[PDB]
């Protein structure tokens, strides 16, 4: 069966999946085969299989688009079967999913479907949901009809129907709008460790329920602001299907001097229900600053309350507590004790390489002008962190919209898709942003 | 130039403090063949009209049209909107004219508003006025608003030296869509252009084109921090930006908030944000943060 | 009925496929490469038995295969960088086709 383990993706293309030449050689799958992939609860999906060198012979590099249709997380197994019957299509009926179109008007076909299939020969199955980026957003489409049936490869002759109604997002269907690993850039070493620690306890609950080994229960993320700590945390939550619960510092410390602890407690309580769960405490230095940082009994009653809930966390009802802070000094030494946040991951500022990645992640929905050299942009943003670049990008875009806006392009009334799809951000747009 | 029907212009800030004046770039007048004093007819929103005089501008931009708040209001427009400018060679010196001050603008003062305001104002100026317009007259350490009730030669007429001016006893009421020129505008801020410019563009899209961000994934700015010594005009700026963009303006004052008992303070805080979102687009201004 | 666009246009081709195959040269001495030919002639799946041959051969092969093909112009491609086999002259080894899936596009 040569069933494979699902791993990371390398070319942003969805329709593609990757294996190693050694892997492909054994089943005669050739550099382009329209392989079939079966998986979780009534799910299949046809995809073009290329080949990779950095891939391990047992792992298959695919993207969240496939994965989701395959209803599986990174680490699961799949049966990659050659699909010979897959024949060019005659017609297909797809419909935009509400939450991904609310805002845009006009013909989607012209702006999304066309450039997406155009001379690409993308093989698609039924019910499948694909993501099309552009116009400064990414619309999601549901394949509701094909002809050939079950599946087909959209050819320059296939008819494409975009019937008049945006369908809904079934709650068994996750959004690609959610955070995932592909949304984090620059953090490789650290993003590696986290996955490594959380893996077993979040992915293989049962294991610890059979062995006497102590799993990591409290991870502490350091780093200045905008480094992506909240990002990283939520990503890992979705990436592992784990329940995510957010506890924000200010939110807690804003409540009354009793209502606060009330929450901290109710927080951990609801997490032990939906475990495996990840409890992210954002701005921990706000709830538990170092010894001398405290002034009143209330401030102290809460820090203590938090320490307790931690100790109360048993191996049974596994949930991992992640908390972010700007630096060691911040926090109360007690939170470090073996049993609490004894696992610390430092996430610094990106380097020229890292910065580059992040910039590409925050432009994936926009039309960059050919005169746009992100690598150059990356090179002149030394200090800058993820949030800085992410915002920088927004400025560029906005700067461009401001330019071609005065032209009286329908603005002020609910939007039109094609209009947004033409507007391209010039290297001058970034230049302007930079000088801000 | 292709689509603009050569008379559609974007309303920019005024350079000439005269209310009867509006400016265009010379290369723009030539295209529309207007004269350095030609009397033009402008069309705005709510199907409103205004009659102004055109002059050339070396700093004016081809697409835009400079005009002060008085005209901008009469046209029911904000900086950034578009209007249609048209030649108006049919204007004729007016016979009689009846204007009336606005209740709130004359409260306190008494006497002949004519010889104190209307006379020096129209005197040998040749001010082209339309019916319904509201003009402002400064003097006597205040500014009175006057609404043109009726013009002889009907819709519009030029107040010539022989034009009979009637301002018969009575101060009329200010309607809903008619803002006071006593409100704060960008013309009340001096010494800030650079900064006033930054802020303008920052809020431009979020406050003028809300829908945009409804259909976009880009992130506009939320919080803007204005720092500087006291009395620098920050409050003034924030209020000026709100009006000038027709946005709802809610004010939170540090001391006010801190004079209350703790729970009340929070309450008020979330109340401000609550009320703000209900009337969005809005600008919440925290004075003395 | 149908409508237009920008593109182009019995069972005895078991012999066509036979003569297509028997048309070949296979240097016992020389290394192989097999090819998955995606005939535009429909979802026409093709299997090769090439050993470092050149695109003229792939072309003559398709010609031997389907009759129509014998008169219809088209180009051969590589999907996903989606490049179009430009100089149809070069040995499969140079193009990195070695066990690939060349799709037929009617130009
Ligand atoms: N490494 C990164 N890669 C891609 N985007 C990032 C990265 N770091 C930050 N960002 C962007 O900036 C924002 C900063 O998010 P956040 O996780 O809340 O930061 P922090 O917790 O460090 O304050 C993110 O939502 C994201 O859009
Ligand atoms: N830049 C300015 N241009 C014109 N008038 C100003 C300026 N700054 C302050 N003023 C005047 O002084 C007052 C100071 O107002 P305010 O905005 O409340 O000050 P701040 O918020 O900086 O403490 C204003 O109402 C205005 O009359």
């Amino acid at each position: 069966p040569n069933r494979l383990i699902v791993d990371e993706a390398i070319n942003e293309d969805n329709s593609v999946v990757s294996l190693s030449q050694p892997k492909m050689d054994e089943l005669q799958l050739f550099r382009g085969d329209t392989v079939l992939l079966k998986g979780k609860k009534r799910r299949e999906a046809v995809c073009i299989v290329l080949s990779d060198d950095t891939c391990s012979d047992e792992k298959i590099r695919m993207n969240r688009v496939v994965r989701n249709n395959l209803r599986v997380r990174l680490g699961d197994v799949i049966s990659i079967q050659p699909c010979p019957d897959v024949k060019y299509g005659k017609r297909i009926h797809v419909l935009p999913i509400d939450d991904t179109v609310e805002g845009i008007t006009g013909n989607l076909f012209e702006v999304y479907l066309k450039p997406y299939f155009l001379e690409a020969y993308r093989p698609i199955r039924k019910g499948d949901i694909f993501l099309v980026r552009g116009g400064m957003r990414a619309v999601e489409f549901k394949v509701v009809e094909t002809d050939p049936s079950p599946y087909c490869i959209v050819a320059p002759d296939t008819v494409i129907h975009c019937e008049g109604e945006p369908i809904k997002r079934e709650d068994e269907e996750e959004s690609l709008n959610e955070v995932g690993y592909d949304d984090v850039g620059g953090c490789r070493k650290q993003l590696a460790q986290i996955k490594e620690m959380v893996e077993l306890p979040l992915r293989h609950p049962a294991l610890f329920k059979a062995i006497g080994v102590k799993p990591p229960r409290g991870i502490l993320l350091y780093g200045p602001p905008g480094t992506g700590k909240t990002l990283i945390a939520r990503a890992v939550a979705n990436e592992t299907g784990a329940f995510f619960f957010l506890i924000n510092g200010p939110e807690i410390m804003s409540k009354l001097a009793g209502e606060s602890e009330s929450n901290l407690r109710k927080a951990f309580e609801e997490a032990e229900k939906n475990a495996p769960a990840i409890i992210f405490i954002d701005e921990l230095d706000a709830i538990a600053p170092k010894r001398e940082k405290t002034h009143g009994e209330v401030e102290r009653r809460i820090v203590s309350q938090l320490l307790t809930l931690m100790d109360g966390l048993k191996q049974r009802a596994h949930v991992i507590v992640m908390a972010a802070t700007n630096r060691p000094n911040s926090i109360d030494p007690a939170l470090r004790r073996f049993g609490r946040f004894d696992r610390e991951v430092d996430i610094g500022i990106p380097d020229a390489t890292g910065r580059l990645e992040i910039l590409q992640i925050h432009t994936k929905n926009m039309k960059l002008a050919d005169d746009v050299d992100l690598e150059q942009v990356a090179n002149e943003t030394h200090g800058h962190v993820g949030a800085d670049l992410a915002a920088l990008c927004s400025e560029a875009a906005l700067q461009a919209i401001r330019k071609k806006m005065d032209l009286i392009d329908l603005e002020d009334e609910t939007i039109d898709a094609e209009v947004m799809n033409s507007l391209a951000v010039t290297m001058d747009d970034f230049r302007w942003a930079l000088s801000q | 130039k292709q689509k603009n029907r050569p008379n559609r212009l974007i309303v920019d800030e005024a350079i000439n403090e005269d209310n009867s004046v509006v400016s265009l770039s010379q290369p723009k007048m030539d295209e529309l063949q207007l004269f350095r004093g030609d009397t033009v007819l402008l069309k705005g929103k709510k199907r409103r009209e205004a009659v102004c005089i055109v002059l050339s501008d070396d700093t004016c931009s081809d697409e835009k049209i400079r005009m002060n708040r008085v005209v901008r209001n009469n046209l029911r427009v904000r900086l950034g909107d578009v209007i249609s400018i048209q030649p108006c060679p049919d204007v004729k010196y007016g016979k009689r004219i009846h204007v009336l001050p606005i209740d709130d603008t004359v409260e306190g003062i008494t006497g002949n508003l004519f010889e104190v305001y209307l006379k020096p104002y129209f005197l040998e100026a040749y001010r082209p006025i339309r019916k319904g317009d509201i003009f402002l007259v400064r003097g006597g350490m205040r500014a009175v608003e006057f609404k043109v009730v009726e013009t002889d030669p009907s819709p519009y007429c030029i107040v010539a030296p022989d034009t009979v001016i009637h301002c018969e006893g009575e101060p009329i009421k200010r309607e809903d869509e008619e803002e006071s020129l006593n409100e704060v505008g960008y013309d009340d801020v001096g010494g800030c252009r650079k900064q006033l410019a930054q802020i303008k563009e920052m809020v431009e899209l979020p406050l003028r084109h809300p829908a945009l961000f409804k259909a976009i994934g880009v992130k506009p700015p939320r919080g803007i921090l204005l720092y500087g010594p006291p009395g620098t005009g920050k409050t003034l700026i924030a209020r000026a930006v709100a009006n000038e963009t027709g946005a709802f303006f809610f004010l939170i004052n540090g001391p006010e908030i801190m004079s209350k008992l703790a729970g009340e303070s929070e309450s008020n805080l979330r109340k401000a944000f609550e009320e703000a979102e209900k009337n969005a687009p809005a600008i919440i201004f925290i004075d003395e943060l | 009925g149908q409508k237009l666009g920008s593109t182009a246009p019995p069972a005895q081709q078991a012999e066509n496929e036979a003569k297509a195959s028997s048309s070949i040269l296979i240097n016992e001495a020389e290394p192989t490469t097999n090819i998955q030919i995606r005939l535009a002639d429909g979802g026409r799946l093709v299997q090769k038995f090439n050993h470092s041959h050149r695109i003229s051969d792939i072309r003559l092969f398709i010609v031997d295969a389907r009759p129509a093909m014998a008169a219809t112009s088209f180009v051969l491609m590589t999907t996903f960088p989606n490049k179009e086999l430009a100089d149809e002259n070069q040995t499969l080894k140079e193009a990195n086709l070695l066990n690939a899936v060349i799709v037929q596009r009617l130009t």
